[PDB]
DNA sequence: AATAAACAATACATAACAAAACATATAAAAACCA
DNA sequence: TGGTTTTTATATGTTTTGTTATGTATTGTTTATT
């Protein structure tokens, strides 16, 4: 099974990747991107009018929408509605769904403090969350209709917001007329999240926004093998000078023969080999500064008593000519 | 800057008023109908919860509320010299036999002290409730979502309640809010407990859609709110037939949504909306007079005018040669009441009580009216055969109604309410030209980053190799443009040392490839099968 | 930072140099709550904190949930006046830089100058022992054997006073 | 119908592995008394 | 609010079970002869 693999790739370090990535995402398709941004700007009065009807507005589409939501919520809408009701403008409570550390307790503790504490709602605080919001709902059915809060939920299919006890929590918020719910998702299976029970509470409407954004902030928490061959690449840069030499003698005869088990070496002769260059005194002095290569998982052993390096054929000669030399 | 911290708050019309007098007036008819079923559901539980005096008097009364939406709230009678408390148990609060008992005893106990003006939270309070609180006890159990619970926990729960039947100062009542499927429920429990259940059961149906007694009602109250000032076209209403048929549980909240959004479309683009009150004739303008001309029933009647009156000197004069008679030609047909509304209200009350028929849908009754299929509508009972001549109406081809109408002739609320979700995403990624219009010269000769692999992503196998896909990805990139792009900027220095490297093109491809396939995981298009190996992945998204 | 597992009471201990009294719990808990704490009182001398033994919180509870977020939140110095809480943190194993997110590795905060200390073979540590022999006895042994001690301990070592504390046992 | 012999086509026993059921552990959330 | 307990999310380990590939053994197919 001769497969080309990501290990057999010309790799790129940390500062080299992120800088040339920053060059593309700020200079690739710049002119048509704001050219799209001016086209969709005329839809902004249409969103203002429908949002008076308490409609949970939901934005789908390819690409990141995070920049677009923060322009649309903060600068455009939130002072426009305060001027049209008649003083600080309408409070914006974003929810970063791409941040996995969102819970149901903490954000709702913000909500009841963002909303009015007209009564002793801490008396009903005793899981009373659905209980406390139910007492909020029926009181809000008989209030004068005006928006006092707009909340934003970025990346609604996020790692914590998509949990099911959190989803139903947002469902009861959306039936209230005083708050406007402007959220965005990115998943292709996002309408698996809602049944006709929740969408009854939601009354979602949909709009496409596809600007093909790079998702700068949303790439940070995510990881691939860019983010071990690269792990032990830094430990050797800070050790004793003898460990460099005893790894150099290790890496030679382990690459004398991918870097697999079969190219490895027996412990006895390697003790004698590192006794030959006046390096290893005995087995214990060898093994103790070999456990340091073991503790940071920089070498393997299987069974001759074969110690072999788990990095590729291409990687070890890169480890040869750069850091060992 | 702060976006990695989660939930940081910050503290930064002649036409529309005629909408405002119409919208809320309609919504007063909505919510008043909503409290009617709210008073209906609260009534029929309340009488049936009481007055049921069985002879054995050692059994709880159970109530199965079939078809119920798991949200049905209940009020209770005061019924003095006895406290009556409500306990609700959500399947989220059903982990075991143990905490189903322990939270539920806690929930009534605070409800007991608040009416009373240290103890243990189990059945010890239940016997001593006569001494702990004076008056007796009649608790009720709002099991919210009953089919998600492991039933052996529920079966072991009800045997625990069976032990409370020997104290005679307490009365038990169970409310089973099923979603549906009563036959499923008698399959899951232990049969020894069904015989415990079957003493005094009552299978009351609670459904929002029950013989359309409210569905046909709310569409009827819609029609009088827009009576005579608009129309409802045929292609519009069949959308309301088809799509509302796809949602069984809650039609009534959905019919409010798609109708009010449809009314929001009319006020936002149509200029003749101001003329639905004849007081606004002074707002007439040549720009309004110009846009009246392209109405289809307007120009078709002119084609009807020439063939009927082969003398066309009158017809040419009433065209834009005059303007005073031209608008007078319009306001001749302005006040058309269109009695299809009133003819519907004529026949709606009739078969409701004259023939007394209830299994009928008023919307398709309005739709069959719009084509003339009212004769082939009443056939399904064969009861209007003595009345098909007096309930008869041929739908006349009315004139100037295309300016006062609602229809999805543009596919708007088809799109913005029921979006072809993975269709519109996949259409956005194959084409990309109808979404996007120094360095932009590169864009006219190179695709955007996400979409350029997508054509090969279609052309790849079920499970694919990572590197050969990149090898295919390097084919689509020509070499001369990138070195023209990487050497475009003389101002930056840190990029320019990479720009002069002779292997820069093959390095900048794997950087750019690892920004796109990095970005095809949050969309869930490609799944990384067997982590820490990631030599092959799986593609789930297919075109359909 | 040894016995916390949690980022609050560090911002309590900077208050201990004030010898004052306030409402402590909220101000030391949230990211934004630290920002109110950074307005000095007497003469406008800037403050720098020193975070000792940061690796107990690095090698605390699960990375991208709490501890990396704790690492993230501390290194953010976007404050506008020059009174900024400059960090000096310390760690054993050098994996911690690659653990940083790609936004943070874009020349942000105090991460850059990754000042390392290679283990002194004998060429800077033994000479400190010489100056730590300011009060010199007559026979403190042939110092070339002390040089012999330094050369043949420097295979696997870091602390020559402690490796003089094995000379102090043989003395 | 049986025998024999050369050849082709298929089945079989097991090696190697994958994946789901079955099982435990601990830091972080989340209720929850108090 | 505040400590304490309980559940959940994340993480890894164990045993059973089911799939597939392959080299070798079996079995069918054809033709000549008894």
């Amino acid at each position: 099974k001769s497969r080309h693999t990501m290990s057999m790739a010309p790799d790129v370090t940390r500062e080299e990747f992120s800088l040339v990535s920053n060059f593309f995402n700020e200079n690739f398709q710049k002119r048509p991107r704001q050219k799209l941004f001016e086209i969709q700007k005329k839809m902004f009065p249409q969103y203002w009018f429908e949002l008076t009807q308490g409609f949970s507005l939901l934005f789908y589409g390819v690409g990141s929408k995070r920049n677009f939501l923060e322009e649309f919520a903060i600068d455009y809408l939130s002072p426009k509605i305060a001027y049209s009701q008649l003083v600080n403008s309408i409070p914006c409570l974003i929810l970063n769904g791409y941040n996995p550390s969102c819970n149901y307790r903490d954000v709702f503790k913000e909500i009841t403090d963002l909303l009015v504490p007209a009564e002793l709602t801490r008396s009903e605080t005793k899981n009373h969350v659905i209980l406390q919001i139910q007492k909020m709902i029926d009181f809000y059915k008989n209030q004068p209709l005006d928006i006092k809060l707009i909340l934003v939920v970025h990346n609604l299919d996020g790692p914590s917001i998509r949990k099911n006890t959190f989803q139903t929590m947002l469902s009861f918020l959306s039936v209230i007329r005083q708050i406007a719910i402007v959220a965005s998702t990115d998943h292709i299976y996002a309408p698996l999240l809602w049944d006709n029970m929740k969408a009854q509470n939601y009354n979602f409407v949909f709009h496409d926004i596809s600007n093909f954004e790079p998702s700068t902030v949303e790439s940070t928490f995510q990881d691939v093998m860019k983010m071990g061959a690269e792990g032990a690449k830094y430990v050797l840069q800070s050790l004793t000078v003898n460990s460099k030499k005893m790894y150099k003698l290790l890496i030679e005869t382990q690459m004398q023969n991918r870097g697999t088990q079969r190219t490895g070496v027996e412990l006895k002769l390697f003790n004698h080999l590192c006794a030959a260059d006046f390096i290893a005194s005995n087995e214990i002095a060898l093994r103790s500064m070999l456990r340091e290569f073991i503790e940071h998982k920089m070498a393997n052993i299987t069974k001759m008593e074969i110690i072999w390096v788990p990095y590729t054929y291409a990687e070890l000669e890169k480890l040869l000519k750069t850091v060992l030399n | 800057a702060d976006a990695q911290r989660s939930h940081y708050t910050v503290y930064p019309e002649k036409r529309w008023e005629l909408y405002h007098q119409l919208h809320s007036h309609f919504h007063d008819q909505v919510d008043h109908i909503i409290d009617n079923i709210e008073a209906d559901l609260k009534a029929e539980i309340s009488d049936l919860l009481y007055s049921e005096t069985t002879q054995k008097r050692r059994c709880f009364n159970t109530i199965f509320l079939l078809g119920s939406d798991s949200t049905t709230k209940i009020e209770l009678k005061d019924e003095s010299s006895r406290y009556n408390v409500l306990i609700e148990l959500t399947p989220k609060e059903s982990p075991n036999v143990r905490m189903m008992l322990r939270r539920s005893m806690y929930k009534l106990y605070s409800a007991a002290d608040a009416e009373e003006h240290d103890v243990s939270y189990d059945l010890s309070l239940v016997e001593n409730f006569k001494r702990l609180f004076g008056k007796d006890l009649a608790m009720v159990f709002n099991f919210k979502d009953v089919d998600s619970i492991n039933f052996n926990t529920l079966d072991n729960f009800i045997i625990l309640l069976k032990s409370a039947f020997k104290y005679d100062h307490v009365k038990i009542s169970l409310i089973f809010n099923i979603n549906t499927n009563l036959s499923n429920i008698e399959k899951n429990l232990r049969q020894s407990t069904i015989r415990l259940l079957k003493r005094n059961y009552h299978k009351l149906d609670v459904s929002s859609n029950k013989g359309f007694k409210y569905g046909n009602q709310i569409f009827q109250s819609f029609l009088d709110t827009v009576d005579g000032k608009l129309n409802l076209s045929d292609r519009f209403v069949e959308f309301i037939l088809s799509k509302m048929a796809n949602n069984t549980n809650h039609n009534l909240q959905l019919l409010t949504k798609m109708l009010d959004y449809s009314l929001m479309s009319y006020f936002f683009q149509n200029a003749f909306s101001v003329f639905i009150d004849p007081v606004n004739v002074d707002f007439l303008n040549d720009d309004y007079l110009k846009i009246l001309s392209r109405c289809p029933t307007f120009m078709f009647f002119v084609e009807g005018l020439i063939k009927q009156h082969a003398p066309a000197d009158e017809i040419l004069s009433l065209l834009t040669n005059k303007n005073r008679g031209l608008e007078e030609f319009f306001v001749e047909f302005l006040v058309r009441e269109n009695p299809i509304n009133g003819h519907a209200k004529f026949v709606a009350r009739f078969l409701e009580e004259e023939l007394n028929i209830t299994n009928f849908n008023l919307i398709e009754l309005y739709h069959n009216l719009l084509i003339g299929k009212l004769d082939s509508y009443l056939d399904r009972w064969s009861a209007c055969k003595e009345y098909k001549d007096r309930l008869h109406f041929e739908p006349i081809d009315t004139i100037f109604q295309e300016l006062f109408t609602l229809d999805n002739r543009s596919g708007l609320l088809t799109q913005s309410i029921f979006p072809s979700y993975k269709s519109n995403i996949e259409d956005n990624l194959l084409s990309w030209e109808q979404v996007l219009p120094l360095s932009g010269d590169l864009d006219k000769i190179m695709a955007p980053v996400l979409g350029q692999l997508f054509k090969l992503y279609r052309e790849a196998n079920m499970t694919i190799n990572i590197y050969d896909f990149y090898i295919a990805f390097r084919e689509t990139l020509p070499k001369e443009e990138i070195l023209n792009f990487i050497r475009k900027d003389p101002s930056n220095t840190k990029l320019l040392e990479l720009a002069e490297t002779p292997d820069a093109f093959d390095k900048v491809a794997l950087i750019l490839f690892m920004q796109a396939i990095f970005a095809f995981e949050n969309m869930g298009l490609i799944k990384f099968q067997s982590t820490k190996s990631y030599d092959l992945v799986e593609k789930c998204v297919w075109r359909g | 930072c040894i016995s916390l597992g949690e980022p609050s009471s560090i911002f309590q201990k900077i208050f201990d140099s004030f010898q004052d009294l306030n409402g402590p719990t909220l101000q030391i808990k949230n990211m934004q709550h630290l920002q109110k704490f950074l307005e000095p009182y007497h003469k406008k001398t800037t403050f720098v904190v020193v975070l000792d033994e940061m690796d107990r919180l690095l090698h605390a509870n699960t990375s991208e949930t709490q501890s990396v977020r704790t690492i993230l939140e501390l290194f953010l110095l976007a404050k506008l006046p020059t009174v900024s809480f400059v960090l000096i943190g310390m760690a054993n194993s050098l994996d911690m830089k690659d653990r940083f997110l790609s936004r943070l590795n874009l020349d942000r905060g105090l991460l850059p100058q990754t000042i390392v200390f290679q283990p002194y073979t004998a060429e800077q540590m033994y000479e400190i022992v010489i100056q730590k022999m300011s009060s010199l006895p007559t026979i403190i042994f042939q110092p070339m054997a002390i040089k012999f001690a330094a050369k043949k301990c420097a295979g696997n070592t870091g602390d020559l006073r402690k490796l003089f504390d094995v000379l102090r046992g043989s003395i």
